[PDB]
RNA sequence: CUCGAGCCCUAGACAGCCGGGAGGUGAGCUUAGAAGCAGCUACCCUCUAAGAAAAGCGUAACAGCUUACCGGCCGAGGUUU
């Protein structure tokens, strides 16, 4: 048997519970309560103190997906409209991953955001492409800066 | 004769670029690149920054923008060759020679090579899939054994250590396990404080010999604070246990 | 063997060898799975010295091997016509 489990819940059933008896018992409950629900996370072995977690962070294309709307990405990109992603509802997926992203703030981890947004025809407002322009202009800074 | 005709926009650009750096950061040096792979050079590159920063460029552009400062910053040329990039900082120049170990080289260890660190694979449960991996590690180290979940690692002793190479099918099966165990790192040759050019070798010297005088001195204090007939804070207790303790060998001793 | 022309080169060319070819990301669509590389469309973005939404092998599909691209070693011509 292994530990981990989808899940933006609290403690889902057999994965945790039943493992989870000596001495350690419902406290890791509060880690995997993150807002999206999916969360997949890998819980590693601890003393008898506490816990000891990680949190696993879903891909960007899937991220885009709970905010959006529906989940099938266009045929042809820049060309077939899903359509429309929210300006701030970008801020906030970007502030999802900070690992995950190579970034060194919201700014250019928001562009890559959108760079991927492009793929699926996300047209955050009249088109993806137009993003790098806009945000190196200081377009946006209100939201992030 | 060799050398070009109209010398191209992007080295001059380059040379500039260069020099901007090099103009901030009031001390400059350079280090090493060693060799070191992209996503861990980043990783250190992505440790904080504010603090350092890493420039590098061909070894030829950075000794031409030493040449266009150099109050200071000319002897630094003597110090580049091999591969190697230009670091500046607003720290202090001992400061500098630390931090730069700070999460360095995890390095994963590709085929062919020797590893002074150990390589010994850990106890646990991987469980990729049931399959060859069973038998992957068969051929390199303790037994894979499969329980109830999938597979799993029993022995958590040792493979390979030192004094030899890595398997070519190890290499493999060290990087589906997700395991890096060598030690190389970013090293500095030189770096440029105020007036004076620190070489690592001499008076770069390192902190428990310092933790070592600085508990030693405090200790000092101590040795020579009930020693004074005075009144302290921390050294209250001396009077509180010598109390009803050395007032017996005046008394019951002879 | 000889005579031209263009381009590149000691701010280091051409070749070789060594190192690095990174993250979003296994891009989206399609598909049971389509992961640079069956197919359609797009081909953005970050970290950078540099690194394609991958030029070619390769896999049932991932491995895996290279090419682009960058750095080092070397040092004097190279390359097209
Ligand atoms: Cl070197």
């Amino acid at each position: 048997i292994e530990v981990l489990v989808p899940g933006g819940e609290a403690n889902p059933g057999p994965p945790l519970g039943p493992e989870l008896t000596p001495v350690d018992v419902q406290a890791v409950v509060q880690e995997i309560n993150d807002q999206t629900a999916e969360v997949p996370v890998t819980v590693k072995y601890d003393d008898d103190g506490s816990f000891e977690i990680e949190v696993g962070v879903p891909p960007t294309a899937e991220l885009i997906k709970d905010e959006a709307g529906f989940e099938t990405g266009s045929g042809e990109p820049q060309e077939d409209f899903v359509a429309d992603l929210s300006v701030d509802q970008v801020k906030q997926i970007a502030e999802q991953k900070h690992p995950d992203l190579l970034s060194y703030d919201l700014t250019n981890a928001a562009k890559e955001v959108v760079g991927t947004c492009t793929s699926l025809g996300v047209t955050i407002e009249g088109n993806p492409r137009e993003f790098k322009e806009r945000i190196d202009a200081g377009e946006y800074d209100d939201v992030f800066a | 004769e060799r050398k070009t005709e109209t010398i191209p926009e992007w080295k001059q650009e380059e040379v500039d670029a260069i020099v901007e750096m090099i103009e901030s950061y009031e001390s400059v040096g350079v280090v090493n690149i060693a060799g070191i792979p992209s996503r861990q050079l980043q990783d250190m590159r992505r440790d904080l920054h504010g603090t350092a920063e890493l420039r590098v460029s061909r070894n030829t552009l950075l000794e031409r923008a030493l040449d266009d400062v150099d109050d200071g910053l000319e002897d630094l040329n003597g110090y580049i060759t091999g591969q190697v990039g230009l670091i500046g900082t607003d720290d202090n120049p001992f400061s500098l020679f630390q931090e730069l170990e700070a999460s360095k080289t995890p390095a994963p260890i590709g085929a062919g090579e020797v590893a002074p660190n150990d390589i010994v694979i850990p106890e646990g449960d991987t469980g990729v899939d049931p399959g060859p991996f069973v038998g992957e590690l068969q051929s390199v180290g303790a037994d894979a054994r499969i329980q109830e979940g999938s597979i799993q690692v029993l022995s958590d002793s040792t493979v390979l250590d030192t004094g030899e190479e890595v398997s070519q099918e190890l290499s493999n099966v060290l990087n589906e396990l997700g395991i890096e165990p060598k030690e190389v790192g970013l090293d500095l040759r030189a770096v440029f404080a105020d007036g004076v050019l620190f070489e690592p070798e001499e008076l770069e010297l390192d902190x428990x010999x310092x933790x070592x005088x600085x508990x030693x001195x405090x200790x000092x204090x101590x040795x020579x604070x009930x020693x004074x007939x005075x009144x302290x804070x921390x050294x209250x207790x001396x009077x509180x246990x010598x109390x009803x303790x050395x007032x017996x060998x005046x008394x019951x001793x002879x």
